[PDB]
RNA sequence: CUGGUGAUAGCUGGUUGUCCAAGAUAGAAUCUUAGUUCAACUUUAAAUUUGCCCACAGAACCCUCUAAAUCCCCUUGUAAAUUU
RNA sequence: CGAGCAGUACAUGCUAAGACUUCACCAGUCAAAGCGAACACUCAAUUGAUCCAAUAACUUGACCAACGGAACAAGUUA
């Protein structure tokens, strides 16, 4: 990771982690399962469907991708008709 | 469980399994029936 | 290692376009298979087409 | 919607059931009986009592099975119990007295399969 | 045995010591210790001890 | 030379634990404990809770599936009057199915 | 002893409930303290002087 | 660390020295007819029915029906026997028989049915509805006189209540048919109650029918204590059962505290409880007869509430308790993106302060 | 390995000569307990020194009252050879609320209600 | 020799006022075992309500039998525990 | 001492409560109800991530066996 660029200064964002997770504004990242398009005709169809749901990151997963993005992919967008739009807020959500 | 008063209630190896001719009882006869009649031999 | 069977493709017959992977040994004839179609939401008959690779 | 006992798979009979037809055939006497899931008794019909052996040339017969099932099913019907189910030996069910007695329960309005549950 | 077991004047004893876990003495007997009430130790046999 | 883990296999919930409709019982390599009232099993022979209750452990009568030929070659060839036993784990259920609650007056 | 299990049973269940409680609200009760302002217009004392 | 058994174990008796000359079972329908008579057994382990069979008192309940009938059994099997033997003789029922080919009348099988073992098995199928746990509070009684109620529809057909049977109120709209086997000089005591048609007080009952010193099997010219009033279960309350009850009366009695005006459309009033009710009679008054028909809801339910009883129908529906979920946590592992909709009220999208 | 230890319940059975020994009474048994730790929960397992802290007994020769009954007795019979116990003499009774600042309890095991300090004029 | 160059070193050595407080031994992966990452443990802040101790009851048959015990655990003694 | 399979299916379809988890993660496992059909396959292990490549899509590709895998690199120094 760059804290400090050479030519502005600034923190950079690691580019494997957008190409590979979503961050919903509450704070979770949302991920794809490792191996859902591979070697799919000796898995079992129940193992499929986990396979291919996406999942949300733990604790410790989140606060690393957080560390390796800047603040433009932490900000809120108003994408139109966005399939994730819903998931942006936690509802009743307590400690 | 083993030091419940219960323990062993589930056996059931020892009740399904767990030549020589003695002075008072024969070991071991074989009953030969010969008959020219198929059926008799059978019947008997 | 030898290889006894093979992985091949059935299309349906049904002109949806639905496809599925199945196993059939290498010495044989071509499968014709009666499976559930999605798009049509009925079983309909599939015929191999191409082999994908050896098991 | 009442909840059926499931599980008991390892076992037999099942337990899935509200009530359950028992035919319990002796060497002299031929009985069934409804039940229910809790081990309560419904109804009733036996070649013992005087009512059917009145009727019958001999009580262990196929005929006494199937007029067993006959004066049952008017039982069940009386007492409102239309839904049983029937778990026989993979024997029993090839048996020719059993089948007249489940003939005789479907003549008599009494389906031997009850309705699924319904959870929603 | 029996009989010096029987008029011992020591009110202590092994075995009543290791089974009561008295001064919390299990913390340096063993278990096997509980049923050879300080009789044997190791491969050798002590038939002084009552 | 083979190098292997434990399967962390055992019970899950002890008697008198109020479990949740599909919280997981016990995961056996074997049928140590079979499934009763309102408990179902897995693939593995993973016992379940089908309903929300309180699990209790009992000894039943086991009496197999005479589709079992194993089994039913094992109890014929019991003496006369023995009677075979095994740990079953129920589920007792804790709420009504229901209940009717008035929702108009027309 | 002087009681049997039975007796001795919910025999102190309001008293270790009610000790409970206690720890309840010292807990729920932390919160940072009150600021004066009379404490922020007494540091300028630092300075008072005779004439 | 082990503990001994504190009862006999189960297959303690069988001795294991002569194992090879022991009888097996050979089958599987012997070996289930054992297991199911221990199974029914008392044990000192845990079973079972501990936890799921019913609890009941070990007081044995007690009987308040009329005294068993006196019967000769050596007559009683002599003329038994010899009927049989005049069966058997016959070629003709043989040869039925052997064919498979012959059947037993059904009617008459029931008309021996009912005056032999019929009220035994009344009583039997009562518990099962646990009239008696509700009624009499436990309190059991054998049906010793069969009771015959019917309902006239139409003018050609007849819907008969023999024991729980499923009967509309449209086919209960009016009174029914009663006919009993009776001496003549002998009181009777007509009574219908329902006892989940109630709809406040869960143990109190409604009164539909109260018929009081009927001279014999003239139901009519017995005193009207209560007229007659349709069954009316409530819209989705599921299944109500009413139970038909026939008292013998040894003395006349007076019911002027038990009776009610002409109509009586007042549910204040047709409340009713059969327990204390019995309590004060029961020295002149013994049950002998029972009957009870199950009941739901139709169009001529409507008619009760509004014309009748002039109120509004009340609604019930069945309600299951809402779906569990553990508690939510902010960074749920490993969980599908679904698991935000579970948590989530409003299925619409919502903005905020935007 | 070394775990936890289970007495038996035949040691905790007094004897028909222990009670002419300690001068108790089956018949009567005395309502509370004085138990003293005089031993160090050092060199003992964790879940002795924790019974300790919950019987409130951190600090040795430093008399606790405790009441007798089984669950209390429960956590003592698993540090009993840390502690002693002595049963609690009331031969002037309970205290009452004008005697709470006058008790003394002594090495005796009597909680007296009237600590004067002065020598008995008899 | 100068420059890149303050090359790099998972290695060695060093790391400068006072006082108090809490505070030690499960593991997994790794071109890895002189290292690092995660977990466990530890610290601080916050929130919440149960936490520990534990009465019965309960936890498998086998290859024939056999240990100290452990898990679970209301009371009770206690004041912690969980979560952010 | 084994495993790097094979066999039977072709709804071995689609969805979805609650849980297990090889002490982390990755991965793995079970599953009521529901739609749709019929009237969660056997098997202790029987397996391989990402990138990339091929393909209209579906999907497939490593004794990556040093099996959490570097796209491709031996010997020797007295
Ligand atoms: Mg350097
Ligand atoms: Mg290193
Ligand atoms: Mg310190
Ligand atoms: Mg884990
Ligand atoms: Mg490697
Ligand atoms: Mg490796
Ligand atoms: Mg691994
Ligand atoms: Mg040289």
């Amino acid at each position: 990771l760059t804290y400090f660029s050479a030519r502005k200064g600034k923190r950079k964002t690691v580019k494997a982690v957008i190409d590979r997770f979503l961050r919903l504004h509450c704070g979770l990242w949302v991920r794809r399962k490792a191996g859902y398009k591979k070697k799919l005709w000796k898995k079992t169809p129940a193992r499929k469907k986990r396979l291919r749901e996406f999942v949300f990151c733990n604790k410790t997963q989140s606060k690393l991708l957080d560390k390796m993005t800047t603040s433009f992919w932490k900000r809120r967008n108003w994408y139109v008709d966005d399939p994730y739009q819903k998931y942006h807020d936690r509802t009743n959500l307590k400690v | 469980y083993k030091t419940k008063p219960t323990h062993g209630i589930g056996k059931y190896k020892h009740l399904i399994k767990a030549n020589l001719g003695t002075d008072y009882e024969y070991g071991v006869l074989n009953i030969h029936l010969t008959a020219y009649d198929m059926t008799l031999a059978e019947s008997y | 290692s030898k290889s006894k069977n093979i992985l091949v493709r059935m299309v349906s017959e049904a002109g949806t376009g639905f496809c599925f992977n199945t196993k059939r040994n290498r010495l044989r004839e071509k499968l014709t298979l009666l499976h559930y179609d999605p798009v049509v939401k009925q079983r309909v008959l599939f015929v191999e087409k191409k082999k994908i690779r050896s098991l | 919607v009442a909840r059926k006992e499931r599980g008991w798979r390892t076992v037999f009979p099942s337990r899935e059931f509200w009530h359950r037809l028992r035919v319990i055939r002796t060497q002299h006497h031929v009985e069934a009986l409804v039940e229910h899931q809790n081990g309560k008794v419904v109804v009733s019909a036996s070649t013992r009592e005087w009512a059917i052996k009145k009727h019958l040339y001999s009580t262990r017969n196929v005929v006494a099975c199937e007029s067993i099932g006959r004066v049952l099913a008017q039982r069940c019907l009386e007492a409102g119990i239309n839904f049983m189910v029937y778990q026989p030996t993979p024997w029993e069910a090839a048996s020719d007295s059993m089948k007249r007695l489940q003939s005789a329960m479907t003549e008599g309005g009494v389906v031997l399969r009850e309705p699924q549950r319904i959870y929603e | 045995q029996e009989e010096r077991e029987r008029n011992n004047q020591n009110p202590w004893t092994f075995e009543r010591i290791a089974t009561a876990n008295m001064l919390g003495i299990r913390k340096v007997l063993s278990p096997y210790d509980l049923t050879h009430k300080g009789k044997y130790w190791g491969k050798f046999y002590m038939p002084k001890r009552v | 030379g083979g190098k292997s883990s434990g399967r962390r296999q055992g019970i899950k919930k002890m008697e008198g634990h109020y479990v949740h409709a599909g919280n997981i019982i016990a995961t056996q390599r074997h049928f140590r404990w079979h499934p009763g009232a309102h408990v179902g099993v897995g693939k593995n022979k993973c016992l379940y809770a089908l309903e929300e209750g309180i699990v209790r452990y009992t000894k039943e009568v086991y009496v197999p599936h005479p589709r079992n030929t194993e089994a039913v070659d094992l109890i014929t060839r019991l003496p006369k009057g023995a009677v075979l036993y095994k740990t079953f784990v129920h589920v007792v259920p804790a709420k009504p199915e229901g209940t009717f609650k008035l929702v108009a007056m027309l | 002893p002087y009681m049997t299990r039975e007796q001795e049973r919910g025999h102190a269940a309001v008293r270790r409930r009610e000790a409970f409680e206690a720890i309840k609200a010292a807990a729920t009760s932390k919160f940072p303290p009150h600021r004066f302002i009379a404490d922020q217009l007494d540091h300028l004392n630092v300075t008072k002087k005779w004439s | 660390r082990r503990t001994p058994p504190l009862g006999p174990m189960p297959n303690s008796d069988i001795d294991l020295s002569n194992l090879e000359r022991l009888e097996k079972y050979r089958s599987f329908d012997r070996y289930r007819r054992r297991a199911e008579q221990e199974a029914q057994a008392p044990h000192w382990w845990r079973t079972y029915r501990e936890y799921f069979g019913e609890k009941t008192d070990p007081k044995e309940k007690i009987d308040i029906g009329l005294p068993p009938p006196k019967v000769s059994r050596t007559q009683q099997l002599l003329e038994r026997k010899q009927a049989i033997q005049e069966l058997r003789a016959n070629v003709e029922e043989e040869r039925a028989a052997r064919l498979r080919t012959a059947s037993v009348p059904l009617d008459a099988v029931r008309a021996e049915w009912e005056r032999t073992c019929g009220p035994y098995h009344k009583q039997r199928l009562a518990e099962y509805y646990g009239l008696y746990r509700d009624l009499f509070h436990g309190a059991t009684f054998v049906p010793r006189v069969p009771l015959h109620v019917a309902y006239a529809v139409g003018e050609d057909d007849l819907m008969p209540v023999y024991c729980g049977n499923e009967v509309t109120p449209t086919e209960a709209a009016q009174a029914p048919e009663v006919t009993y086997e009776a001496e003549e000089g002998s009181l009777w005591t007509l009574l219908l109650t329902s006892l989940d048609g109630h709809l406040l007080e869960p143990d109190a009952e409604y009164l539909h029918w109260l018929l009081t010193n009927i001279p014999g099997n003239r139901v009519a010219e017995g005193q009207v204590t209560c007229p007659y009033l349709p069954p009316f279960p409530a819209r989705g309350s599921g299944i109500h059962r009413l139970a038909f009850l026939l008292f013998k009366q040894d003395q006349p009695i007076d019911f002027s505290e038990d009776a009610r005006p002409s109509p009586c459309y007042q549910l204040a009033q047709r409340t009713f409880r059969t327990f204390d009710f019995y309590k004060k009679h029961q020295e002149t008054m013994t049950p002998a007869g029972l009957s009870f028909f199950q009941c739901r809801w139709d169009d001529s339910v409507t008619y009760i509430f509004h014309q009748l009883l002039d109120m509004r129908e009340p609604v019930f529906e069945f309600v299951r308790p809402p779906p569990y979920h553990p508690k939510q946590k902010r960074f749920p592992h490993r969980q599908p993106l679904r698991y935000l909709d579970r948590y989530r009220d409003s299925h619409e999208p919502t903005y905020g302060i935007y | 390995k070394f775990t936890r230890s289970r007495i038996p319940e035949k040691v905790f059975q007094a004897s028909p000569e222990d009670h002419e020994k300690y001068g108790g009474d089956p018949q009567n048994p005395h309502k509370l307990h004085i138990v003293t730790r005089i031993k160090s929960t050092r060199r003992r397992p964790y879940w002795e020194k924790d019974i300790i802290k919950m019987l409130g007994l951190e600090k040795a020769h430093t008399p606790q009252v405790h009441k007798n009954i089984p669950s209390v007795n429960a956590k003592l019979k698993v540090v009993k050879h840390l502690i002693r116990i002595k049963p609690l003499k009331l031969p002037q009774g309970l205290p009452a609320e004008e005697n709470m600042s006058n008790t003394c309890l002594k090495s005796t095991g009597e909680l007296v209600v009237q600590w004067h300090l002065k020598p008995v004029e008899q």
